[PDB]
């Protein structure tokens, strides 16, 4: 499809026993980590019964120890049901915005309003209209419309004369209508009439008639979040701007009255409110104006639970020259719990590389799968999954039905890993741009 | 979009059964408690209150009230239909015995009562 | 005028083309269509309609 | 319903002479700072002061939140409460005066009593008669009634795409309208239509009701400043269309004294002056500050509550100086300044009982220790974020409520800041392939 | 109503014998500073005599000295007939516009155009229209005391059919420039109708003769005619801001044409007060504007007030006195004001108990006295309504010794929170974020 092979393809889940949490040592695309994924499975359960509002974890640990892995884990353990916003924190620096609107929108995305509306709709395979025009047109009219187990004529008003002629219809399509608007859509074109479709090529599709009633009570469960409804309110389209992005600084009288209708609407039974969660990546590059604001934004009744990963030590906290604990201030951090992921074992290495390559379409030979190994604990992780790719194109382009050592021995050989390419410029040092801007360019 | 929302006053500003707000505001903030309504207006018309420049703008007490609640499109139409009155004064009212005449109700219309492009 | 199913006197959302009969849902349908060949027009005689 | 940080705190707890409960109405201890919140609620509920301002001060966790939302709850619904944090100033759309001034704005309310006069029925006469005022007749199940229409609520309606058959809704009073739908009397008019039918309305056709309307000098200001809502359409267009905020004038802020003043005069109008709440008043710049100073002079100003943490710290914006609670000296002079003091074990004992039972938590006394000595050793709000983990582990584990097994396994699977430090410290020792990024 | 007690309420002028410029110890709210008052008031003489342009003044002084009320007693008793724009420096930082920009609004905020116009305007209620349509017609219009029929000419029956004039509408035509516009509709037709639009008002009949007319004196600032000029409606930006840095040919052309308006005594140009409060925040940039605006025809009298001691300007790395550059003081003339005496604190206090309605004991005036000695007048001041609050609470008539110190305790002064946040120095965040929530 459109969906390519992409670094986490392999996450399918957590990987966790629903009755007790009990991480397994591999499934669902996860290996190892099970202290933290145990946690991990502890707050989507906070998630998903919604009570608690604002608490905010912390996934602390090295480059390349699974905690964007276990993030993806949850947001496919919750589902399309419930609003999860990733957020990458260079994403806060709008032009647009302050820095502190694009945090409320990013908090108000999390929330969702979940509302269930019913229509009537009538669908079903078209066998006659016919139209009066006198001349100015649609006087009256009459459609001949079926199931495989139903046939009716309507007489038609004038303005559905004007959908039907807008939207073309004619005898074979497939239509369906929501006549509590009126607007119908072409759900396509029935086998049957195919020799009436003169003006249609041969990619042309078709359908088999529609099937029992033709009239139903559809259902449709709509979730709409707080932010939209923000967005809407700001201007006279301004659902356009959740697409453009051109939301101003949205007032917080808006947001205010919202949050007011909101909770008449939940206590009236109109609608439901469905707390998700926040995802920042990279939260250690947020400054001290960012910190000082979710501080208090997480207090709110409509708080989403927040999530954050930084690989930083004690690192200088941006927007202020003084050191912290993952690039974190503490004045944050009191109002934070962490969840520390590990280096992997030369097995759990294995295993994470194998499915790397089942994900991928590259048969391996047992060799080749040891000396990969053996690279990831030396160049780490990512750079032997990097090679997975390169020795199947190797191998492909000798021809070769496996990935044999040789294949993976010319990647190595062809792409240097981090060490040996920090060696590289050592090495080289006179030939590069040092910081002091000096360079040789002499033989 | 759910009609509750976009129907059925989860839109703040549109009135209707369960959104008693709306209807209210409308009234009182541009009307009731609207500075730019005539009868705020004329409060404020005289000695060194909020509208006394009004007398010299060249506009109605109406015509301002328009201008402060039709949007820029609207009031480009408005715009349309108007006349260049004072850029044809510049070529008459010309010889020192006119004395650079201009309407006392138009006097702080300065920049357009004198400037080269209508002389042009 | 509000419309009634011809067999059962239940809401009729349908009219059929053929019989000409009014019919609530695809069961009734699924009846009308397979009526002896004289009993199509009783129903409609209880409405007093008629084709003959 | 949700629990949020302080949904156990209902109120300053407070006897009828003012004096703090020991543990009441959600708080413990405290009492020094609730009392002085006591005098703070007194000083807003009698409406004659303008601008007073108030300090809160005193460590991360040591409840400064929590009485600034008691005061907004012992001051009720009616009195507008308006919080921000003092990083919220930064706008890219406005300078930062406008900003303060717009938030010192939402603080001030005014309270409008409307009789509203509504119908609402199905359509059964549309007929003119004037030369342009019609009659309009409404239908419920419960009788008709009769409208004369006022030529321009007659054009409202028209703009609607009301006919005869339709069901509408009718503000008399304010003047808006609505078209519910058509009538389902008329849903067999044809057998298909674009139309969306409704039942008759069941009630009577005429409806009276009481509402009680508030509104703030902010939304005098935006109404006033520029066309709103269905007035600005060309505002789709987006770019230079938006409705951006602008550098209100004092001008306008000075026309809408004056014609709010003349409402109140006919006693329409009911003034409410509120609270502006700035916590992290430490991020508010020296820039701020100084027009602080200007806007607390007003003679219309809400009462403004600050909060900070900070120590002796730089003033924002002004690296050469420095001042307790990064608050400039000059400014401080201005303040009531409440201190909230650190919390004891046994206080910890109570908060953490307070927040279990508030987030639905059961726990054995032993769990209660036990997290009550995370709170001395670590901190408080430790405490608190380990009871909702702890009761999930708790109930898969099979247990009905809380144990030192469930808390012990949530302190190994949360770790605080502290120990997580350690974690970084051991760690990141190297450049190599699995330290941490200093 | 709107107007709620604030720190100046009480400042109801400088507080001088005017024909001598003395100042009373005590009067018009103002307590004390008798030679900052007199200089003061020399500046006032010079404003309302207008002949001297862009004189600079600075009010130094430590904090709660008076400066402001000594600012605010001079605009009460210069009073409405001269411009008084009261600017905080903050305010100059605009995203609007440039920091010489906003100056330059502030400057001509400053400077009154006095106009005398006699208005010639018909108001009343309609009581009939009458058309021919063989174009000619036929207004009948009424007060509560008149009542006239007036010969229409084709456009005004063009501008009323536009306008939708109709019996019982309350109409104004302006002579001068013939145009009409509906106020609303009278008190006596609200039993027209069972439903009204929302843009309906409703009024009393119009009063007196139908077509009065009137002297009407007019004071317009330069900045209002700036705007006016800067776009087709600009006076719709008086309001909303929104003026963008206006070209200068447009203020050139401004200058010029008031000044062929005094020439021809169309106008008189009344120059007044721009305060520019805590001007220390203003910065290099804007200081090097405000030496060429200083030196102008236009100019208002500029005054400022300043708090700080030696300290760094802002916009560069160096300090100076007041924090403004010497080049700038070089154009200054400055005036100084000085701590409060015990008996001037106990005035203070008792004008502000008075304005606050507090009924304080002697023994209550004593003690709050000596807290202002001890720990500031401010604090002082705002023990006075604390006490009010807290004898309440006990229901009690006066504010007594008691209602005070429990005051006292409860709020703490500002030396007293210094101390405090140095006790607690390892629990609060330090500059370099060291905190610890132990116990
Ligand atoms: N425990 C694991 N199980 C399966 N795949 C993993 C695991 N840990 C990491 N990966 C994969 O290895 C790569 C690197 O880990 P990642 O989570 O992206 O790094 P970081 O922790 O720096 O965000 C990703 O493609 C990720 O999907
Ligand atoms: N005296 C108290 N009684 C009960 N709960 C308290 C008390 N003080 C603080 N809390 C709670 O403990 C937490 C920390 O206090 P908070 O007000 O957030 O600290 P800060 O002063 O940093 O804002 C909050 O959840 C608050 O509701
Ligand atoms: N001489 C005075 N007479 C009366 N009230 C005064 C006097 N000086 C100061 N005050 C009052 O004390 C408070 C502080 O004085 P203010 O002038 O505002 O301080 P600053 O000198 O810092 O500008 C204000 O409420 C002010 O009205």
């Amino acid at each position: 499809g459109l969906n390519l092979i992409a670094a986490h393809s392999h996450i399918r889940g957590l990987g966790v026993d629903a009755d007790t949490l009990e991480p397994r040592p591999s499934s669902q695309g996860l290996v190892g980590q099970e202290k933290a994924r145990k946690a991990a499975a502890v707050v989507l359960e906070m998630i998903k019964q919604g009570k608690i509002a604002g608490r905010a974890v912390l996934i602390a640990g090295p480059p390349s120890t699974g905690k964007t892995a276990i993030a993806m884990g949850m947001a496919q353990s919750l589902g399309q049901d419930v609003p999860f916003t990733t957020l990458a924190a260079s994403e806060i620096f709008s032009l647009e915005m302050s820095k502190t609107e694009a945090l409320t929108q990013a908090f108000r995305k999390s929330i969702g309003v979940r509302i269930k509306e019913e229509s009537e709709i009538m669908e079903g395979e078209v066998v006659e209209i016919q139209i009066d025009r006198s001349t100015g047109g649609a006087k009256q009219g009459k459609l001949t419309i079926k199931t495989t187990d139903m046939e009716a004529i309507y007489d038609m008003g004038s303005k559905m004369i004007d959908a039907m002629t807008k939207e073309r219809v004619m005898a074979g399509d497939i239509i369906s209508i929501d006549k509590s608007s009126g607007k119908i859509t072409k759900l396509g074109r029935s086998y049957a009439r195919s020799r009436d479709y003169d003006a249609m090529g041969v990619d042309t599709k078709f359908l088999q008639c529609p099937e029992g009633e033709l009239q139903k009570r559809k259902e449709v469960v709509h979730t709409v979040s707080l932010h939209e409804i923000d967005v809407i309110n700001s201007r006279t389209q301004g659902f356009l701007a959740l697409f453009s992005g051109d939301t101003g600084e949205i007032r917080s009288e808006i947001r205010d009255q919202i949050n007011t209708k909101v909770a008449e609407w939940k206590e009236e039974g109109k609608a439901e409110i469905v707390p998700g969660v926040l995802f920042i990546d990279e939260v250690h590059m947020l400054d001290i104006e960012c910190f000082s604001y979710i501080n208090r934004a997480l207090e709110s009744d409509l708080a989403p639970i927040v999530i954050m990963a930084s690989n930083r030590g004690v690192s200088r906290i941006r927007g202020t020259d003084y050191k912290s604990p993952h690039g974190l201030p503490l004045d944050f951090l009191d109002r934070v719990v962490i969840i520390n992921t590990h280096p992997y074992t030369p097995d759990e290495l294995r295993q994470i590389l194998s499915i790397r390559a089942q994900e991928e379409e590259v048969d391996l030979t047992p060799d080749a799968l040891a000396l990969l190994t053996k690279i990831g604990q030396e160049a780490g992780l990512r750079y032997a999954s990097n090679l997975i790719t390169t020795s199947q194109l190797i191998a492909a382009k000798r021809r070769a039905k496996q990935v044999g050592v040789e294949d993976v021995q010319r990647s190595f050989k062809l792409f240097y890993d981090p060490a040996r390419s920090v060696r590289f410029v050592q090495e080289s040092e006179k030939r590069l741009i040092g910081n002091d801007g000096v360079v040789d360019f002499s033989y | 979009l759910p009609r509750l929302i976009w129907c059925d006053g989860g839109r703040l500003d549109k009135p209707g059964p369960g959104n008693l707000v709306a209807g209210f505001r409308s009234k009182y903030l541009n009307h009731m408690m609207n500075i730019w309504t005539p009868e705020n207006i004329r409060s404020s018309l005289e000695g060194i209150e909020n509208f006394t420049w009004l007398r010299f703008v060249d506009t109605s007490l109406q015509e301002a009230y328009r201008a402060s609640h039709t949007d820029v499109f609207a009031r480009a139409v408005d715009l349309a239909s108007k006349q260049n009155r004072l850029g044809h004064m510049q070529i008459v009212y010309d010889e020192p015995e006119d004395k650079k005449w201009t309407p006392v109700h138009a006097l702080f219309q300065i920049c357009e009562r004198e400037n080269p492009k209508a002389v042009a | 005028m509000k419309h009634y199913c011809d067999v059962t006197g239940l809401p009729a959302p349908y009219l059929d083309p053929k019989t000409r009969l009014r019919y609530h849902n695809k069961e009734i349908f699924a009846m009308i269509r397979n009526l002896p060949q004289g009993m199509g027009e009783q129903f409609l005689e209880a409405r007093g309609a008629h084709t003959v | 319903h949700r629990t949020a940080a302080h949904t156990h705190i209902k109120g300053l707890g407070l006897n009828s002479s003012g004096i703090a409960e020991k543990q009441a109405a959600g708080f413990v201890g405290q009492c020094a700072a609730r009392e002085a919140c006591g005098v703070v609620v007194d000083l807003i509920k009698a409406h004659k002061m303008a601008g007073r301002g108030v300090l809160l001060a005193g460590g991360p966790g040591t409840g400064k939140t929590a009485l600034a939302l008691a005061i907004s709850q012992e001051l009720g619904t009616k009195i507008p409460f308006c919080p921000i944090t003092g990083s919220e100033i930064y706008s890219t759309e406005v300078k930062k005066t406008e900003v303060l001034m717009e938030n010192f704005r939402r603080a001030i309310g005014l309270r409008v009593r409307e009789t509203k006069d509504v119908y609402e029925g199905e359509v059964t006469e549309m007929t003119p008669e004037e030369a342009s005022t019609l009659l309009i007749g409404l239908k419920s199940a419960r009788g008709q009634k009769k409208l004369r229409l006022d030529p321009s609520i007659y054009e409202a309606i028209q703009k609607e795409r009301v006919q005869v058959g339709d069901v509408i809704y009718i503000e008399t009073n304010t003047g808006a309208c609505k078209r519910v739908g058509r009538s389902d009397a008329y849903a067999t008019e044809f057998d298909l239509e674009a139309e969306e039918y409704v039942p008759i309305p069941k009630g009577e056709v005429h409806k009276k009701k009481e509402i009680v309307q508030d509104v703030t000098l902010h939304d005098l200001d935006v109404a006033n400043a520029r066309p709103q809502g269905g007035q600005d359409i060309i505002s789709m267009m987006g770019q230079l269309m938006k409705p951006k905020m602008t550098e209100i004038t004092d001008k306008l802020r000075m026309e809408i004294n004056k014609v709010v003043q003349k409402y109140i005069n006919q006693g329409v109008a009911e003034l409410i002056p509120g609270v502006l709440f700035i916590d992290e008043a430490h991020m508010l710049d020296i820039e701020c500050f100084t027009y602080l100073n200007k806007a607390l002079e007003s003679p219309i100003a809400p009462i403004v509550v600050l909060a900070s943490n900070r120590g002796i710290a730089t003033i924002r914006g002004a690296d050469d100086l420095k001042a307790a609670h990064g608050i400039p000296p000059d400014f401080l002079q201005r303040l009531l300044i409440i201190p909230t003091h650190p919390y004891e074990p046994d206080e910890i004992r109570r908060i953490v009982r307070i927040r279990a039972q508030t987030e639905g938590v059961q726990l054995t006394d032993a769990a209660v220790d036990r997290v009550a000595e995370h709170g001395v050793r670590i901190s408080l709000r430790y405490c608190l974020q380990l009871l909702a983990p702890a009761s999930i582990l708790a109930r898969v584990n099979g247990r009905t409520q809380v144990d030192v097994q469930d808390i012990a396994e949530a302190e190994e699977l949360f770790l605080d800041a502290r120990r997580s430090a350690n974690i970084l410290t051991s760690t990141g020792e190297s450049g190599g392939l699995h330290g941490f990024i200093s």
